[PDB]
């Protein structure tokens, strides 16, 4: 039986416990922690805005994101920006999508 | 009139290393492929600011081999190398009917460009928590 | 008047080593006034008031106005499965009178981690 | 303890009969003032008619804590061969608590989330 403590997506961490029963022993049942992080390597210290330098330190405190610029992106929650496109003649002020299938509306 | 408006595919393309030895110049480009029907427009912005048409020269959309449906173009960029060595990133953009929005965005500068360099530096800690 | 805190202190291994017997206490201190309510709920339904024993509220040698208290045993078999032995604290010092803080068999001091954590360029989007 | 302001131990003597115990704290040779403890009074066990349990809490701060120490919690009472008994805490009377960590840096192999 293993229990899911926190899922937070943000900074993509699947913190969760388990209890494994021992063998014909008294009950003094030992506690485990499985942690397993995910690190973009490759994405910067704003995630939206492309400014800002290349993401160097991480910090993960195991405590704070149970509850913060979190560094992963959403499956759907993402933020955008404008282009000034004209597209000849006809004036396109479009509404732009910085990630692909992670802007799509939703 | 009978063609499927398919994704538009953009990539860009920084200047190889050995043509930052002499210092002379750079040279970006940014590619669409496998798309359909042509009639795309191309430009760079540089930090927001338009850029200049006679800066850069982009191509004619011609049939892919693989795809026949599929076209492709490229667009291409002369820049100077202490630009780059300053930094001075710029964006690609895309219009096309195929995307809902139909123009995309990139990135290119020192820092995306092949991180020779891999400073790691994570901290964890209070591996109980406090999550409850 | 202030914030109460409560902690969970479970049981110690040489009391269980016995096969006799477990006992948990959960402490409420730093409070203040006296006359602050202890409920003990298990699993939704609420817990027989014989099987546990309440302390007064006597208070402390350090905060004079701040006050202490106590309460408190299952079968040595029973706490094996946990079933985390809820205890909530009702003090009007409080935003909804609730405080609701337990520990279950699980929670508790890791023996290991085995602690995996993989990392790799393509990702940014929690994949 | 992870507020880091202060920290309290608790003695727990269980399963005696009579009544009147004598409970107090040995610091490494020392004894400490009364007031710096507070002795719970017994009282009887719900289950066990005969027997009786009581308390004794000790608050002390968490900076010295962080330092070694005895601080040890001494009780006499008569049903002993000897007729006192004691234990000693300590914060290294925790467990080895194994590590085994692992680590992969290869963006190559399979991932899954």
């Amino acid at each position: 039986e293993r229990i899911v403590l926190v899922d937070n997506k943000c900074k993509c961490a699947r913190i969760t416990s388990r209890i494994i029963r021992s063998s014909e022993d008294p009950n003094e049942d030992i506690v485990e922690r499985n942690i397993r992080i995910i690190v973009p390597l490759n994405n910067r210290e704003n995630i939206s805005d492309p400014t800002s330098p290349l993401r160097t330190r991480f910090v993960y405190h195991l405590s704070d994101l149970c509850k913060e610029t979190c560094y992963t992106y959403d499956r759907n929650k993402c933020y955008t920006a404008v282009v000034p496109l004209v597209y000849g003649g006809e004036t396109k002020m479009v509404e732009t999508a910085l990630t692909p299938d992670a802007c799509y509306p939703d | 009139k009978g063609v499927a408006l398919h994704r538009p595919d953009v990539y860009l393309l920084p200047p190889a290393r050995e043509q930052l030895n002499l210092r002379e110049s750079a040279t970006i480009t940014c590619l669409v492929t496998g798309f359909s029907p042509a009639d795309v427009f191309v430009q760079w912005m540089q930090r927001g600011q338009p850029l200049s048409p006679e800066k850069y020269v982009t191509s004619a959309p011609m049939p892919e081999p693989q795809a026949p449906g599929r076209y492709f173009a490229h667009s291409i960029l002369t820049v100077s190398e202490e630009e780059w060595n300053t930094g001075e990133t710029y964006t690609c953009v895309v219009a096309h009917e195929a995307l809902p929005n139909r123009v995309t965005e990139r990135t290119v500068d020192k820092s995306t460009g092949k991180p020779t360099l891999y400073n790691v530096s994570l901290v964890m800690s209070d591996t109980a928590g406090t999550c409850y």
